[PDB]
């Protein structure tokens, strides 16, 4: 019966004001909730306790730009001057005694995207299949994506300029110094590699696109 | 600084059981409780339950009764969760966290313990040298690579020229497909350096007691 | 009302 419904995953410009909604099941309109922040590949962090009257207490190392407020069953997390570090999934939780046992329940989470961050455009390195792998009747094309920030990219492989979706494994982005890196692998037969004019690794980042193509053909 | 220090990553077989530990330091262990949270790979948080170390009293999410057991040892300030009868569905990161007797806030969290329930078998990688097509040979710099295909488990260690090539090296974390990891590393040198000077990638897989050195040939 | 006792 104890239910937390979260505001649709939302995007905000850097420096703008964000307001997230956590909605309690109506009979639990009076309840105190907690907000959590989970940044990529890190444990959740306690943001604040937020009561029915909109009074709140923030956790260790939570800047003053996070505040909370309430209206009926609605619990709001407000972020003024939203920063890149504020990009995360924000999760609400609520505790109660139901059938004489303690229960804690989480909201499904709201993914918060911060638009207009300082941009470093990805570098691509693309490698053809090795002679050695081709001799095994197999062909892995490799696309190495580096020097980009923020971390959000997509990867598309093309064959003669058209989509190739099967046999692709693409990594999550990970930190490399103050930027990110990712990799993508396209698995073909040696026959698929020889039988096409070109293949393309196409990476989207912050509204930009970078592509790098390679050809099996001789350089004559 | 309040800290909860959890035990390291676990790779275990289905039908088996695992014990994760959560050691408290820098706060009064028995003035607070310990709760445990489950996070499946692309998913949200699932509350497992709570142990009051001072009382030994527990409360469980119904969904985990018979799956999770919470224990705490006051003499060592350590909480434990045994997961039993493990399946694919129990593969997750498990967090411990501090809470109070009378409030909901999980105010401090452990780093998390990755539990992987899998039948995956130890597999030495296939290493392939990656030279450019002729089109990528016309620059002032040249970028060579190493493909480390189909290994299990992590990690591999990769060096270039036994570590003599250190700057201009980018080693990418592995992709996982059907219980085999694949990764690639690149090294960028001046076009005057290669192929006139030898470049080799050195790949060690401690799990398999294998090492492979592949020379990059035009 | 909300009651928490662990």
């Amino acid at each position: 019966q104890l239910v937390l419904t979260q505001s649709s995953s939302a995007s905000f410009s850097l420096g703008a004001s964000a307001k997230l909604t956590c909605t309690l099941s109506s009979q639990h309109s009076t309840y105190t909730i907690e907000w959590y922040q989970q940044q990529p590949l890190k444990p959740p962090k306690y943001v604040m306790e937020l009561k029915k009257d909109g009074s709140h207490s923030t956790g260790d190392g939570i800047p003053d730009r996070f505040s909370g407020s309430s209206s009926g069953a609605d619990r709001y997390l407000s972020i003024s001057n939203i920063q890149p570090e504020d990009e995360a999934i924000y999760i609400c939780g609520v505790g109660d005694t139901i059938k004489e046992q303690f229960v804690y329940v989480f909201g499904g989470g709201t993914k918060v995207t911060v638009l207009g961050q300082p941009k470093s455009t990805p570098t691509l390195t693309v490698f053809p299949p090795s002679s050695e792998e081709l001799k095994e009747n197999k062909a892995t094309l490799v696309c190495l994506i580096s020097n980009f920030s923020p971390s959000g990219v997509t990867v598309a492989w093309k064959a003669n300029g058209t989509p190739i979706t099967q046999g692709v494994d693409t990594s999550n982005p990970t930190k490399e110094g103050n930027k990110f890196m990712a990799s993508s692998f396209l698995h073909l037969t040696s026959d698929q590699w020889r039988s096409h004019n070109s293949f393309t690794c196409q990476v989207t980042h912050e509204g930009d696109t970078v592509e790098k193509s390679l050809s099996p053909a001789e350089c004559l | 600084q309040v800290q909860l220090q959890q035990s390291g990553a676990a790779l275990v077989r289905p039908g088996t059981s695992v014990k994760v530990s959560c050691r408290a330091s820098e706060y009064a262990f028995t003035n607070y409780v310990i709760e445990w949270v489950k996070q499946r790979p692309g998913q949200g948080l699932e509350w497992i339950g709570v142990i009051n170390p001072g009382s030994g009293g527990t409360n469980y999410n119904e969904k985990f009764k018979g799956k999770a057991t919470l224990i705490a040892d006051k003499s060592s300030s350590t909480a434990y969760m045994q997961l039993s009868s493990l399946t694919s569905d129990d593969s997750a990161v498990y967090f411990c966290a501090r809470s109070t007797y009378y409030s909901g806030a999980l105010d401090y969290w452990g780093q998390g313990t990755s539990v992987t329930v899998s039948s995956a078998k130890t597999t030495a990688p296939s290493v392939y040298p990656l030279a450019p097509v002729c089109g990528d040979t016309t620059g002032s710099s040249v970028t060579l690579g190493c493909l480390v295909k189909g290994y299990f488990p992590e990690p591999v260690t990769l060096t270039w020229n036994s570590g003599s090539l250190s700057s201009g090296v980018h080693t990418f974390p592995a992709v996982l497909q059907s219980d085999l990891y694949t990764l690639s590393s690149s090294v960028t040198v001046t076009s005057s350096t290669w192929p006139s000077q030898s470049i080799t990638c050195n790949v060690a897989h401690p799990a398999s007691s294998t090492k492979v050195d592949k020379k990059i040939e035009p | 009302v909300q009651i928490i006792n662990k």
